[PDB]
RNA sequence: GUCUACGGCCAUACCACCCUGAACGCGCCCGAUCUCGUCUGAUCUCGGAAGCUAAGCAGGGUCGGGCCUGGUUAGUACUUGGAUGGGAGACCGCCUGGGAAUACCGGGUGCUGUAGGCUU
RNA sequence: GCUCAGGGAGGACAGAAACCUCCCGUGGAGCAGAAGGGCAAAAGCUCGCUUGAUCUUGAUUUUCAGUACGAAUACAGACCGUGAAAGCGGGGCCUCACGAUCCUUCUGACCUUUUGGGUUUUAAGCAGGAGGUGUCAGAAAAGUUACCACAGGGAUAACUGGCUUGUGGCGGCCAAGCGUUCAUAGCGACGUCGCUUUUUGAUCCUUCGAUGUCGGCUCUUCCUAUCAUUGUGAAGCAGAAUUCACCAAGCGUUGGAUUGUUCACCCACUAAUAGGGAACGUGAGCUGGGUUUAGACCGUCGUGAGACAGGUUAGUUUUACCCUACU
RNA sequence: UCAACCUAUUCUCAAACUUUAAAUGGGUAAGAAGCCCGGCUCGCUGGUGUGGAGCCGGGCGUGGAAUGCGAGUGCCUAGUGGGCCACUUUUGGUAAGCAGAACUGGCGCUGCGGGAUGAACCGAACGCCGGGUUAAGGCGCCCGAUGCCGACGCUCAUCAGACC
RNA sequence: GUCCUGACGUGCGAAUCGGUCGUCCGACCUGGGUAUAGGGGCGAAAGACUAAUCGAACCAUCUAGUAGCUGGUUCCCUCCAA
RNA sequence: CUAACACGUGCGCGAGUCGGGGGCUACGAAAGCCGCCGUGGCGCAAUGAAGGUGAAGGCCGGCGGCGCGCCGCCGGCCGAG
């Protein structure tokens, strides 16, 4: 879909509507020292091979696209994940479409 | 296969526990053993306190 | 029994086979009888029929027990508040359907009649089509006489 | 045949006490006579409460007794509990009470008799008032038992305040999936 | 198996009557509902906001709440073996008053006025509604003519 | 009798054609400086009063179409309940009850609330 | 603010179809999609301004156990959009467009714990999204067995028998026509009504603590829908021959070449070489050629173990003294 | 002329069409928790001691259709989760002692009289007996009962007919 | 150890007998000694043989392995009953 | 049969209850007793993840405080729907 990169929406810290730089959320790098990660790693260490199940039957093509909403107003700068209904192709702020034209 | 309403519980009997069960049938024989030993000790340290120091 | 018909029979107090009950007629009651009507034979009884039924088989529901109406005190203790004392003004209320017909008829136990002497002509059909169920109009006074 | 349905053909209620106590059966032998031979229904309800089980005649406490006897109008009347009149320690002064119970605990007997009251048993109550006139019949809090918090609409169902059976109250013991709004769903 | 949609099988139920399409009339908006007014449900397809479910089309309940555009009513739904007196929230235009309560209210104020009257007079009026009794005895005047004879007309295969 | 402004129920009010409209109105109408908006003062907006019922609209007419509402169709079709009824079946008859719709033939053609005029 | 599909009548090139205008036009269009509802100064089309597709706690509906998730409905608390305003709006006119625990990631607060105290990184928490389980209330998962096993199932196949008769077989009825002539000697279209269980299907009721599953040989009995023989009626019956029909199953209905054959075809005699039933008669009667174990070879398929209503070769056929029946 | 067209007419239809539109059926109501007054409170709504709602206080009993019946409520809980048949409605199927649904009744769990025989049909539901009477079905004989001076007809079959 | 697919098939025999058969100077037949051990041996290859046991011996134990699958489940009367 | 849990029921004591582990004095390995052997279990208090917090109010008098009739706090009174 097409989402403009600036949404004038609610800001939970300032308590009022403020503009927001909108970008797309992407997953951070998995830390080696999270609790479940080093639990899994220590349980894997040794014998028995694979321990926790490996997911094989991936069945849906899409993932729900998540917008990261940074407040523009310079000392607040709060952020929210605002995720919308899923879609295959997704872009930020390109080509605001116009009606009544040749192709 | 739990029925309608009642505490779900984890009894620790999954080991083989019947080869190791300490049964207390020598409780009164052990008490009379201990108090006969205590009387013998208390009369073999004859003026000293029976409770020790 | 179809369950609608079983419920209407339980309100008419016909439980056993060959019981009987007086019923006063109005628009609610005729539709109640006509839902049941393959299972009942109901007619317009004579004064002699009311006499034969009360003296012959008429028992009283006293203290929800079935005490046979031997003497007038069993009627008078239970319906003296509606100002009928003996069996004669019991029969008078029921025949000339009075004000307290509801409680008089509810006082009388459901009548228990014998099987018809001579015999039914056909049970499972209506009286019009040469049977026995339905609405004999006056011809219940030829069937009470041989069912008690 | 007859098309009467025999499900609820038999009443379930008691006709004799289940206890094999002999003093309680003597009290029953007295109140059978009194409820059969008087016309006051205090006797019927007091034999009906002598018959009952000890989870149906719960222990009335002396705080309830002082309150429900100091409600206005019923001065110098006789409180009658069929259960056990127990002491309640969180009350300081006790007025002169005239009580009658099967069994009053020792500290409650001492408390009432230091207040200047008088304890009666049911044989003395029947001598003192055979038709039971001049009496306030009281009963203990019957749904005060802790078991009734486990009853009703089951936990894990919306708008059901029922204590679930758990082996030990703590952090880990069924606080997670039915309870939280993050962990799964909140009922 | 069937589908379990919210509006399944409601082709002829939420559709408007023939030649009564178009704008909703405004009396249905201007009616006011207290709490405890007995209220019918009849869903309507011209609006979609606040739709009563197809279990309730035709059912009659009691208002327990009135809001700015909608009321909340308490209706009896029978599900497998029990009856649930349950709360639903219906927008104002799927709804009429029931005249079943209004006929009772008319009969109550009429019984109360002719009870407070003819108590000072002394006579005894009847207040219960006995059902339609059997017809009392009446003469039939065949003034003049003999009654008209009838007979079954013979079969002619007119097809 | 009637109209305007706001309406309610939304054709007994619609649609086609014709006739008649006194007074107040409603209109058509004459203009574009300003408010406003267009390719265009046609619309919308704005400023008016020279004229006209021509249209709208109002009232009325048509062996009018429609609609509304009765009769007929018909106690027909269908139908709750019943029979150890008929028939090889298909289906049908009967008893106890309830009971439609076309075609066809008549009647009707807006009622009315609130505010304000007109008929000196 | 406007009216749509379609149609009519006009207009330079212009046409069946570009564009302009007038008139009719109750939706015959459009509203993303499948359909159903719904809609005309809108929910449609074109504009202008926008981010209620936002923050938050409850209740209710929907499938429902009256539980979750999803989706939805009235509210309520702010923060806004728009309009002049009433109002409308917390996604799509309504009905589908979607996902638990554990784990990871991101966001939030001058938040809590980080263990004897303090500071600081890190980690644990609390709430809110996301990564997903499509077997969609949510395991991580390739085959083969003919070397096979075990617990069972007649809940479930392959036989027979059962209800049914599509299909197979057989027989009517009506009469367009063939039979030079002539509907009906002998046939019979288009249609139509049946019978039989000697085909095949359909079903799965009986049998899975087993009813021995192909044929042939031997042997008795039965049916008639009769090939012949006895007696008759009909012919487009001159004779000879042959066709159709009736009573009718008493008596027959064979020898062989090929094939495991049931079937099939051929040679020869014939009076005739008709059809069938009895658990698709008959294995404690036989035979074992075939299919239907384990050994093998070949073709195709498979990476492979191996598979083949494909062919070929070798491959244990057990028991009567019981009762009944018959002799 | 033959066409499309167009206008009134005509023949036949519809599970996924419809202006009309039954029967059966589905909710609600048929009072004391209701009416009628007097008055206080509210931060909600407000031209308006407005509107609504809540609280007090008082007065009203002909208990406001028929009919039947003593009711409400709380624990703990086994077994069950292979079903089948029938009047009618009805889906696939040519059809089925076939498969799949709806209403109700049965069978299963159930005898007993009748249908010769029979899980389901018709009657009828059961403690052990004596008397009487019936139901459905019967009455030549088997076999209780027509051994009625029963009534009225039809019917000859070299394949007669004979009871859901 | 071929064929009779003969005998016998609760036998003489848990593989025997009869007639017919193959080979019978060489990869021959055979006694005793020794070696190889079970997921191992050994195989002129059949998944054969490994003490009447073989597509993984036998014996003891774990062990009463587990089983949504069959079989069974012990006295009377009364009441309610799917 | 042992253990665990739930509910019903009888019994003692009752805001408490219990000595089961220990000790003191033929049947008797029983029985009794302890109480400064109630350590302890369960109960009498919940909630929160955790830091933690931890279960009636009103009326009277004095001092819009101003465009806390409310009252911040003191003395008295009623006092536990
Ligand atoms: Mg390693
Ligand atoms: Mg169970
Ligand atoms: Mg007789
Ligand atoms: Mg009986
Ligand atoms: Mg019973
Ligand atoms: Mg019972
Ligand atoms: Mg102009
Ligand atoms: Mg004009
Ligand atoms: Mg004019
Ligand atoms: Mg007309
Ligand atoms: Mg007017
Ligand atoms: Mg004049
Ligand atoms: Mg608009
Ligand atoms: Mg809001
Ligand atoms: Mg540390
Ligand atoms: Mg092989
Ligand atoms: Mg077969
Ligand atoms: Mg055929
Ligand atoms: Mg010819
Ligand atoms: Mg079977
Ligand atoms: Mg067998
Ligand atoms: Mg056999
Ligand atoms: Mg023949
Ligand atoms: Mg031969
Ligand atoms: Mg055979
Ligand atoms: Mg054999
Ligand atoms: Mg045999
Ligand atoms: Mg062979
Ligand atoms: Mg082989
Ligand atoms: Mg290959
Ligand atoms: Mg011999
Ligand atoms: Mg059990
Ligand atoms: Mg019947
Ligand atoms: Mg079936
Ligand atoms: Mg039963
Ligand atoms: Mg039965
Ligand atoms: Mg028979
Ligand atoms: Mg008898
Ligand atoms: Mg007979
Ligand atoms: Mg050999
Ligand atoms: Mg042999
Ligand atoms: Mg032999
Ligand atoms: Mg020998
Ligand atoms: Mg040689
Ligand atoms: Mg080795
Ligand atoms: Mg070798
Ligand atoms: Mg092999
Ligand atoms: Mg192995
Ligand atoms: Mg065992
Ligand atoms: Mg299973
Ligand atoms: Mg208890
Ligand atoms: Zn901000």
């Amino acid at each position: 879909v097409n989402v403009p990169k600036t949404r004038r929406t609610f800001c939970k810290k300032c308590g009022k509507h403020q503009p927001h730089k909108v970008t797309q959320y992407k997953k951070g790098k998995d830390s080696l020292y999270a609790q479940g990660k080093r639990r899994y790693d220590r349980k894997q260490s040794g014998y028995g091979g694979q321990t926790k199940p490996i997911f094989r039957k991936k069945a849906k093509t899409t993932k729900k696209i998540v917008l990261r909403l940074e407040c523009v107003e310079p000392n607040c700068r709060s952020k929210r994940m605002l995720a919308i209904k899923r879609c295959k192709h997704f872009e930020l702020g390109g080509d605001k479409k116009r009606k009544g034209q040749v192709i | 296969a739990p029925s309608r309403n009642g505490m779900i519980l984890k009894p620790h009997f999954h080991k083989d526990w019947q080869r190791r069960v300490a049964t207390w049938f020598n409780q009164p024989a052990r008490k009379i053993r201990r108090r006969k030993a205590r009387q013998a000790r208390a009369r073999r340290i004859a003026p000293r306190p029976a409770a020790g120091p | 029994v179809s369950p609608k018909v079983r419920k209407v029979l339980q309100l008419l107090r016909l439980r056993q086979i060959f019981n009987g009950t007086f019923v006063k007629l109005n628009k609610a009651s005729i539709n109640m009888l006509r839902i049941v009507e393959p299972y009942i034979a109901w007619g317009y009884p004579n004064l002699k029929s009311v006499n034969e039924l009360i003296y012959k088989r008429g028992y009283g529901k006293i203290n929800k027990k079935r005490i046979a109406l031997t003497d007038n005190t069993l009627i008078a203790r239970s319906l003296g508040k509606y100002n009928i004392i003996c069996m004669e003004d019991l029969i008078h209320e029921i025949y000339t359907v009075g004000k307290h017909f509801k409680e008089a008829n509810n006082f009388l136990w459901p009548f228990k009649l014998s099987s018809p002497r001579g015999g039914m002509k056909k049970k499972t059909t209506h009286f019009v089509e040469g049977g026995d169920a339905g609405n004999r109009e006056d011809q219940i006074n030829r069937l009470i006489r041989r069912m008690n | 045949g007859v098309d009467i349905r025999h499900n609820k053909d038999r009443k379930v209620r008691r006709k004799e006490p289940k206890s094999q106590d002999i003093y309680l059966r003597l009290l029953v032998k007295l109140y059978r006579f009194l409820a059969r031979r008087t016309n006051s229904t205090f006797n019927q309800v007091v034999l009906k409460r002598l018959f009952m089980s000890r989870t149906n005649r719960p222990p009335l406490s002396l705080s309830r007794m002082i309150r429900k006897m100091k409600l206005p109008g019923r001065e110098n009347k006789t409180a009658v509990v069929v259960g056990t009149v127990t002491d309640d320690v969180r009350v300081q002064e006790v007025p002169k009470l005239k009580v009658c119970a099967l069994r009053v605990t020792s500290r409650a007997r001492s408390r009432i008799l230091k207040a200047g009251g008088k304890i009666l048993t049911f044989d003395q109550l029947a001598l003192d008032s055979p038709k039971g006139r001049g009496t306030v019949l009281l009963s203990g809090p019957r749904k005060g038992r802790e078991v009734y918090r486990h009853f009703g609409k089951a936990p894990g169902t919306p708008h059901s305040h029922t204590k679930p059976y758990v082996r030990s109250k703590g952090r880990k013991f069924e606080r997670a999936r039915g309870r939280r709004a993050s962990r799964g769903y909140k009922n | 198996t069937n589908t379990k949609g919210k509006r399944r099988g409601t082709r002829y139920m939420f559709s408007r009557p023939f030649r009564k399409h178009g704008v909703v009339p405004l009396a249905t908006y201007m009616r006011i509902y207290k709490k405890g007014d007995i209220v019918d449900i009849k869903g309507m397809g011209t609006v979609q906001k606040g739709m009563p479910h197809k279990c309730y089309h035709g059912k009659t309940g009691r208002v327990y709440n009135v809001t700015q555009h909608a009321v909340g009513i308490v209706v009896n739904k029978q599900v497998k073996g029990k009856i649930l007196a349950k709360r639903i929230n219906v927008r104002i235009e799927h709804i009429k008053h029931s005249k079943s309560r209004d006929s009772f209210l008319k009969r109550v104020k009429e019984n109360d006025q002719k009870k407070k009257e003819a108590k000072e007079k002394g006579t005894w009026v009847q207040l219960k509604r006995q059902p339609a009794p059997p017809r009392e005895a009446h003469f039939v005047r065949t003034n003049g003519k003999e009654p008209e004879l009838l007979e079954p007309i013979p079969y002619e295969f007119m097809a």
